[PDB]
DNA sequence: CTCATAAATTGCAAAATG
RNA sequence: CUAAGAGUAC
DNA sequence: CATTTTGCAATTAGTACTCTTAGCTATGAG
């Protein structure tokens, strides 16, 4: 994770990546003030294994496609350093039931 | 009769294909090629053959049928013809994206110009949908205007590898009107891009190419964008004074016909030019007339010709005003009155309505001797029959028929009859922003010219009887009206999942009413407790002990109310400031299905939720708070009735 | 985050004049409007460009150039789309039609 | 030659048939229909195998029909043509444009043009047949007969034979 | 665009 | 796929395109896949008359060319009912030029023509001509050239031939 | 067809036969019964075709199954008469 | 009368499919059409009494099928193949789900 | 607009909650799978109360005096006081109780304990009451492990999804975890013994209506759920400093980026 | 004398510079 | 018959 | 390396009723 002050050069940009599976990821310091993961608004994000995603898919009969989508460029999704393809579970305090949970597929 | 038998296997449309038309399944499909604009021969009786009218596409009279297969206008689909356009022109549909696609191909090897060679396209192709891979490849190779015979190598910036590029650079298009002119880099360089030159060059792309494009190799290729042969379609879409589409496609060949001549009888090159612009004009105000900038084709009557592009869209279009919503048979429409005397779930239909709008029972031995009483009573007097359909298809009407004596009837056949009573149909009252504003009533018969309907099923409507008036649709067959009694009927809709509260209560008079009724200061004398008692069509028989037995038997309202409710319901609300005694006797106490205490009015009888209406709806069901709702209103209009209830203008004096 | 805001807007619309709509169907509505990772508005450049079926993506708005559009992407409409089977007039795959009703043989012998 | 192959056939069935004996009926109804047919996809179809247990499935209700469209799957022997195929036959007629031959439920007409030169019709013989130098051709005369040409019709399939190659003709 | 959906551009 | 048109090489015997439907491997009503087995005159007479004998008893319960034609017409008459002139006609030819008489001569043809590792459709072929030699094999039947030796083709025809009674 | 149909064994939808379910069988077997098809319940003179239905559906005389169609086009054949009617 | 757009949407609501399509094929408009499963275009001559299916250019008569499609849609798709679209309708899955 | 964007979602057999394309909108309606016309308003008296006033109303103690019960209340009431087991079982049922009261006070943060649920557990109880004629001075029939194994039966009877796999059963319990809250609410041993006084067969007929009605509230596969939610929208709009009302939908439904009215909060 | 033709949303590719 | 227009009902 | 600027049309509650008018004008030529 390179965090930086102001603005990255569009010259810099473009080697930001590297050779796999090294990755690069860029935050911003003033974006990074607050940690948005601690609202009330924002529900529990959890990154899941590809087994999990491998069942999830079996159990509920999904395509990749099929899936909410979630953007790779979601403030959560830089975040939790979502990559394409991987799904996260969202646990949300539900009002008709105390819990609930979602899976967004990374795009 | 309907259509006659046909031996082609039955099967419903799975999956709708799209594409574009190329021209030689054209040229294959076309039963008759239309080569002259006029619309009939020179006697005015017959259609002329080889014009717009060929009987090859389908005959134009109702005592002809049509020459190609044979058959009348009633069963003939109607079957294209093509014309053969002197040179190819554009899809006035297709130009931006014929641009788009000329944007991303060499103009003179027709090939693409940025193989995956290039840094991005890798990315480009990587994209699964087509739309998204062509929007990206156009706004990658927009900007690049060399064909890039020789290109640096993809595993270092050292060596040239070149591929099959011809090395041209391509120009910076552009639209006026309904043509393309291309402005080359001078070594500008202004020219029309001729639609020949076009479809030459998308002739040329690559399968791989503008599959990548998003193209088809079998339903779409680019080159299909470009108009050769257009197609006729027959009379049946452009019915005759001709149809709009009739001139347009009679002026489509004079114009045709003006460039062909001047090709083959040779002609300055500006002549040529003007006949193919009037035909490119032509053939787009034939598919679209209301291209922004052109001036709109108007009509012989001076009007704007109707494209097909204007019969498709608007809410007037087929989609919308002929598809989505479409005019139906078997429904009706009349003004609506309330009856306090209907249950919730009846509609009142007038005789004249009922006389009319017509069921097909399936003729069974459970039914034979009612259905053959209603075929011998006749469509003039109800109840009655208005048709017969026999086994064979045909159809016997009951007018005239009586020459040829009564009809035996057979197991199998059809009688459609007059909608008697307890016939489900649809009740509705438009705008209907909901689905409660639809709902399926029980048909009661009434002698007078009004739809009649209960006042409680009038508030999902938004119903008043100022002038309103409401629709009727009735099912056709056992399948319709099965499902409209057992999803769509009344009481089952009383309770709203728009607010899982009920969306019916009591209203108007009777909620008055009820309030006036179950003050503490209503004492009922015996007559007229009979008769309350007796207007709850369930009451079990019993009269309650009054209230009062000594010096004089009185009955409160709320005891005779509390014969209404339904045996085994508690409720209990606490209004504001009430205790376990009611000294301002609000609030509401039920225990078992009588009236503890509490002045019935809107919070409780009303369209709330937790009131009486949800609480019997959920305990009891559907059709016992339907029951509720008529022995409610029954016996507070009644006392209503007999107790009276008025306002002036002392009611407004301080 | 977004699919909560948009839910506590509807709400507080609903709920401005004093009506009261149960929360799933405005649950629904917002999970629709933000299935698809942003927020998908209710507009013909919204939930319209959504590729889910040419026949009923004409029907609301824009019909002519969508039908243009499928032309030339050859797209497949699978017809499991309600307004697919109501311009095809068959019995879209909804409520009633939602599954297939078929005949046991063994069971109608077993009952005599 | 003959084949057995897997067929399936949509049947409707009315609402009054719908009894305990509807899987006779179904098992009949394939009957009629099917045996000793004869299609332009699959050429002749002779019979069905295995009629103990055939494939019915649960069939389907039309909606607003009430028929029932059943999927009936079964195995059936078939007889289909194919080109440059050497099979044995029967004569059964003769004519000036040649003869034909009895090759299982087919006949394959042999034309006049498809015989070595020796080879020549004769009328005069009662009944007429083909004579030639060393064999003559008559009615049920067993002969070896090679399929060059089939075109492909539904209700009656045709091939195209000759005698022309070496070792064909009577055995 | 068009207008509407000037040009691109003028 | 769903290719509108359809562009196919005409259908040859020699060449061994049989067509698309036709191939080696067909998926069976169960799913999976068998291997198209072709059926030879004598093998497809048994099996045609094991049907109809299956038949009989089923509806039961709910040598010479002579007598065999005999016994045959009388048990297609008692099976089935019309539509069966096409069927008899089949089953006259098989009788009339059947190269095996009962079930144990077949299982051997078709159990060795096996251990020959051949075609199908070839195998078949082998078992409905009565060839004599090797080379007049080649020639009846293209498909075989350049396939299979012809000192073992000639043999395994020798035993065809010396397996055909009456 | 093998691949989509899920075995009995395992089906893992409600046991209860839905609104929708229960309308289109009414609706069927009153069409049915409407052309003619067998009764197998006993008639106390009823000779409406949907209370006909209705009292066959009772019992649980109904001689279908439903096949519900799950999303990805796999499909579960539950008989009418292991549904359970219970609205 | 009209059965217009948001009529249609409250049968949908309601959930009855069948009352929809009888709404919209029986009561208004039901039109046979003959398509062949090669193109899925409705340029199939049919000869009913004489029993002969024949679409021009695919060069077939037996892979012939006939739908009940809304005489409106019948026109809809006329007019798109006049306006070079091809509404081909298959009656097979070519795809899972 | 709402009608066409809607039209296509449909709840289908598995639960999920999906478009014409397949797409899942929600992996269970209503994110609990319930009918929508079978809710009604409860109240949460777990939530609501103070700890002291908690504890008077559900903590039962069989070793202390302060949270102790009365003898009379049930059969064995002078048996059961300093026993361990059934201690041990109040013990983990008031454990259970506090984690609820937590739970509903994290997912209401204005701690609101009037709620639409399912199943009115307060008209059963009053139905089993007039029907078995409680007198409310008879000790009550029934004991304490009779009152929490049928609890637990019967939160483990309320299926909502009848999957046999991890995932499936995960949803089961996060789609039915809100009314079983509720139901162990109201069916408290204290509760049952003091305020309700059920007997045996009353408990019994109370567990198996709730189990019934439960089953019959959820939401019914096919359910056009789309255009219910669409038409239940638009129907309040119609009836109808800040922007509101029809505008205001306007500006949410086409999500607009500049509107009349851009109001922050800050706490 | 009669037939034939003259509010509010969107959706950007240029063209210029220092 | 079609199209356009005007007025009107809820 | 950094901005920057510009010009506008199509589409937008449901149904439902009644009545009124008009359908290339004028000129050439066989
Ligand atoms: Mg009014
Ligand atoms: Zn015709
Ligand atoms: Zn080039
Ligand atoms: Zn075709």
């Amino acid at each position: 994770i390179f965090v930086y002050q102001n603005n990255i050069t569009p010259s810099a940009m473009k080697l930001v990546p590297s050779i796999p599976p090294a990755t690069i990821e860029t935050f911003n310091e003033a974006a990074l003030v607050v940690n948005i993961t601690h609202h009330e608004l924002v529900p529990k994000h959890i990154r899941l294994s590809s087994d999990e995603k491998r069942e999830l898919l079996k159990r509920y009969r999904l395509k990749e496609s099929q899936l909410p989508r979630i953007q790779r460029a979601d403030p959560v999704a830089l975040y939790l350093g979502l990559k394409r393809g991987e799904v996260v579970k969202i646990i949300r305090k539900s009002e008709t039931s105390g819990r609930y949970a979602s899976y967004r597929i990374c795009m | 009769v309907g259509q006659q038998y046909s031996s082609a296997p039955l099967r419903t449309v799975k999956e709708v294909q799209f594409g574009l038309f190329s021209p030689e399944e054209v040229r294959a499909i076309s039963v008759a090629k239309i080569r002259f604009p006029e619309t009939m021969d020179e006697t005015q009786t017959r259609a002329k053959i080889g014009g717009l009218n060929d009987p090859r596409l389908g005959s134009i009279d109702r005592n002809l049928k049509c020459q190609t297969c044979q058959e009348g206008m009633n069963e003939c689909p109607g079957h294209f013809g093509h014309i053969d356009l002197a040179k190819p022109v554009f899809h006035v549909g297709f130009i931006a994206k014929i641009k788009k696609v000329c944007e991303c191909v060499c103009m003179h090897c027709g090939k693409l110009l940025l193989d995956e060679h290039n840094e991005l396209m890798r990315q480009a192709l990587a994209i699964k949908d087509s739309k998204k891979r062509f929007a990206a490849i156009w706004t990658l190779c927009k900007t690049k205007m060399v064909c890039e015979t020789d290109v640096p190598s993809e595993d270092d910036p050292t060596q040239l590898v070149s591929r099959g590029g011809c090395g041209n650079t391509q120009p910076t298009i552009r639209k006026d009107g309904l043509k393309l002119v291309g402005s080359w880099k001078k070594d500008p360089e202004l020219r029309v891009l001729s639609t020949e030159e076009i479809l030459n060059i998308f002739k040329h792309i690559s399968v791989k190419d503008f599959t990548s494009l998003g193209f088809n190799e079998v339903f779409s290729r680019p080159e299909w964008m470009i108009l050769t042969c257009l197609p006729v379609p027959p009379p049946p879409v452009r019915p005759s004074g001709e149809d709009d589409l009739t001139f347009k496609l009679a002026d489509i060949l004079k114009a045709n016909i003006s460039l062909e001549t001047l090709e083959h009888n040779g002609a300055p090159h500006h002549a040529i030019e003007e006949a193919e612009s009037l035909l490119q004009f032509h053939v787009a105000t034939y598919m679209d007339n209301d291209i922004a900038g052109q001036p709109q084709a108007l009509q012989k009557s001076g009007r704007p010709v109707k494209s097909i592009r204007a019969r498709l869209k608007g809410k007037e279009g087929r989609i919308r005003g002929n598809l989505m919503g479409k005019r139906v048979d078997f429904s009706a429409r009349t003004v609506i009155s309330g009856d306090p005397n209907l249950e919730l779930d009846q509609v009142g239909v007038p005789k004249s309505i009922a006389k009319t709008l017509t069921y097909p029972e399936v003729v069974t031995p459970y039914n034979i001797d009612r259905l053959t009483q209603l075929v011998r009573n006749g469509p003039n007097e109800h109840p009655g029959a208005k048709y017969v359909i026999r086994d064979s298809g045909d159809r016997i009407d009951l007018r005239y028929s009586k020459r040829a004596g009564d009809i035996q009837l057979q197991y199998g056949w059809k009688v459609e009859r007059h909608i008697m009573d307890n016939d489900p149909v649809l009740f509705n009252r438009q705008p209907s922003l909901h689905k409660m504003s639809m709902m399926a009533h029980r048909v009661k018969v009434i002698p007078y010219s009004t739809f009649r309907l209960n006042l409680s099923v009038t508030s999902p409507y938004n119903a008043d009887f100022d002038g309103d008036e409401m629709n009727l649709h009735v099912p056709q067959s056992e399948e319709t009206r099965a499902e409209l009694s057992q999803l769509c009927a009344v009481p089952l809709q009383i309770v709203s999942p728009q607010s899982n509260k009920p969306c019916m209560g009591i209203v108007q008079d009777t909620l008055c009413g009820i309030r006036k009724l179950t003050l503490r200061d209503t004492f009922i004398e015996l007559d007229q407790v009979l008769n309350m008692l007796y207007w709850v069509p369930d009451w079990d028989g019993v009269i309650p002990t009054p209230a009062i037995i000594k010096p004089k038997p009185l009955w409160s309202g709320k005891q005779i109310l509390s014969v209404a409710i339904p045996n085994g319901i508690h409720l209990q609300r606490f209004d504001e400031g009430t205790t376990l005694l009611s000294p301002k006797d609000n609030g509401m106490l039920i225990i078992d299905g009588q009236i503890i205490f509490g002045v019935v009015e809107k919070k409780t009888v009303g369209s709330s939720n937790g009131g009486l209406i949800h609480v019997v709806t959920r305990e009891k069901g559907p059709q016992v708070c339907a029951k509720l709702f008529g022995n409610i209103q029954k016996v507070v209009n009644f006392w209503l009735l007999h107790n009276g209830f008025s306002t002036g203008i002392g009611d407004t004096i301080a | 985050a977004g699919r909560a805001a948009l839910y506590k807007e509807v709400y507080n619309v609903i709920a401005s004049d004093g009506s009261y709509v149960n929360y799933r169907h405005m649950a629904l509505l917002v999970d629709v409007m933000t299935t698809q990772g942003g927020l998908t508005s209710v507009t013909r450049h919204g939930f319209n460009r959504s590729n889910t079926g040419a026949l009923m993506r004409c029907s609301f708005e824009e019909t002519v150039e969508i039908l243009f559009e499928a032309g030339a992407s050859a797209e497949l409409d699978d017809c499991r789309g309600v307004s697919e089977n109501v311009i095809l007039g068959q019995m879209a795959p909804i409520g009633t039609g939602a599954f297939d009703v078929m005949i046991d043989e063994e069971s109608l012998v077993k009952y005599m | 030659m003959f084949f057995i192959k897997d067929l399936s056939l949509n049947i409707t069935l009315h609402p009054s048939f719908f009894g305990p004996r509807m899987k006779q009926y179904l098992k009949t109804k394939l009957l009629e229909e099917v045996e000793g047919s004869c299609t332009g996809k699959f050429g002749y179809i002779l019979c069905v195998l295995d009629y103990d247990n055939i494939d019915i499935q649960r069939g389907r209700i039309l909606p607003t029909d009430g028929s029932a469209e059943f999927n009936v799957k079964y195995r059936a022997v078939v007889f289909k043509p194919f080109k440059g195929e050497v099979v044995d036959g029967t004569v059964v007629s003769c004519s000036q444009h040649g003869f034909e031959v009895q090759v299982g439920p087919m006949k394959v007409f042999v034309t006049k043009h498809l015989m070595p030169q020796d080879l020549t019709f004769n009328a005069g013989s009662n009944p007429p047949s083909y004579q030639s130098s060393e064999d003559v051709i008559t009615i049920k005369s067993r002969i070896r007969v090679k399929i060059e040409g089939c075109i492909s019709q539904v209700s009656s399939i045709h091939a195209i034979g000759s005698i022309k190659e070496d070792y064909l003709g009577a055995i | 665009t068009x207008p509407g959906v000037t040009x691109p551009g003028v | 796929r769903r290719r509108l048109k359809k562009v196919e090489e005409e259908e040859n015997a020699a060449t061994l395109q049989l067509g698309q439907e036709f191939q080696l491997k067909q998926i069976n009503h169960q799913g999976e896949e068998e291997e198209l087995i072709a059926l030879n005159l004598s093998e497809a007479r048994l099996v045609i008359k094991e049907a109809l004998v299956e038949r009989r008893r089923a509806f039961k319960r709910s040598e010479t060319r002579e007598k065999e034609l005999e016994s045959i017409d009388v048990l297609l008459e008692q099976t089935t009912g019309g539509n069966n002139k096409d069927l008899k006609n089949t089953m006259q030819y098989l009788t009339n030029f059947s190269r095996f008489r009962d079930q144990e001569t077949v299982g051997a043809v078709i159990q060795l023509l096996k251990s020959t590792g051949l075609h199908p459709f070839e195998v078949a072929q082998l078992g409905s001509l009565a060839c004599d030699t090797a080379d007049e094999a080649k020639t009846l039947i293209p498909s075989l050239n350049n396939k299979i030796s012809d000192d073992e083709l000639e043999r395994i025809l020798k035993e065809l031939s010396n397996l055909e009674t009456l | 067809l093998k691949e989509k149909a899920i075995p009995k064994d395992q089906r893992a939808t409600t046991p209860y036969m839905t609104k929708y379910e229960r309308a289109r069988i009414l609706g069927t077997r009153a069409l049915q019964i409407s052309m003619n098809a067998p009764v197998f319940v006993d008639l106390e003179g009823e000779t409406d075709p949907l209370r006909i239905a209705m009292k066959e559906l009772a019992e649980k005389k109904i001689p279908l199954v439903i096949r519900r169609y799950l999303p990805d086009g796999s499909f579960e054949d539950w008989s009418v008469e292991e549904l359970i009617v219970d609205l | 009368l009209r059965f217009g757009e948001m009529e249609r949407d409250c049968m949908i609501a309601h959930g009855a499919a069948s009352f929809l399509k009888e709404r919209l094929m029986e009561a208004s408009d039901a039109f046979r059409v003959h398509i062949c499963g090669i193109c899925g275009l409705m340029t199939v001559i049919a000869k009913l009494n004489h029993n002969q299916f024949e679409c021009k250019g695919c060069d077939n008569k037996i892979d012939i099928y006939q739908i009940h499609i809304p005489y409106a849609a019948k026109l809809l798709f006329q007019e798109l193949m006049a306006m070079n679209i091809t509404p081909r309708l298959y009656t097979d899955r070519s795809r899972d789900f | 607009r709402l009608v066409k964007a809607l039209e296509d979602i449909m709840v289908h057999y598995d639960n999920t909650t999906r478009n014409s394309l397949g797409n899942v909108i929600q992996f269970i309606y209503g994110e609990d799978g319930m009918d929508a016309a079978h809710i009604e308003k409860q109240s949460l008296d777990t939530i609501g109360g103070s700890d002291a006033a908690f504890e008077k109303r559900y903590r039962v103690d069989l070793l202390n005096t302060d949270h102790t019960l009365d003898p009379s209340l049930l059969e064995s009431g002078s048996e059961i006081l300093g026993d361990l087991k059934l201690q041990v079982l109040l013990d983990e049922e008031y454990k259970q109780l506090v984690k609820d009261r937590k739970f509903l006070r994290e997912v209401f943060v204005d701690g609101e304990a009037n709620w639409p649920l399912p199943v009115n557990i307060r008209r059963i109880i009053q139905n089993a009451q007039q029907t078995f004629h409680i007198d409310h001075t008879k000790p009550s029939d029934l004991t304490i492990k009779d009152i929490v194994l049928g609890v637990k039966d019967l939160q483990e009877n309320l299926l909502v999804l009848r999957g046999k796999n991890e995932i499936i059963q995960n949803a089961q319990r996060d789609a039915v975890t809100l009314f079983c809250c509720l139901l162990r609410s109201r069916l408290a041993t204290r509760r049952v013994l003091q305020e309700y006084r059920l007997t045996k067969q009353a408990f019994d007929w109370v567990l198996s209506n709730i189990e019934a009605q439960f089953l019959r509230s959820v939401v019914h596969p096919g359910e056009m759920v789309g255009v219910l939610a669409a038409q239940s929208i638009g129907e309040p709009a119609t009836q109808m400093k800040v922007t509101s009302g029809v505008p205001r939908l306007k500006e949410i439904l086409n999500v607009a980026k500049n509107m009349k009215t851009p109001s922050l909060t800050v706490y």
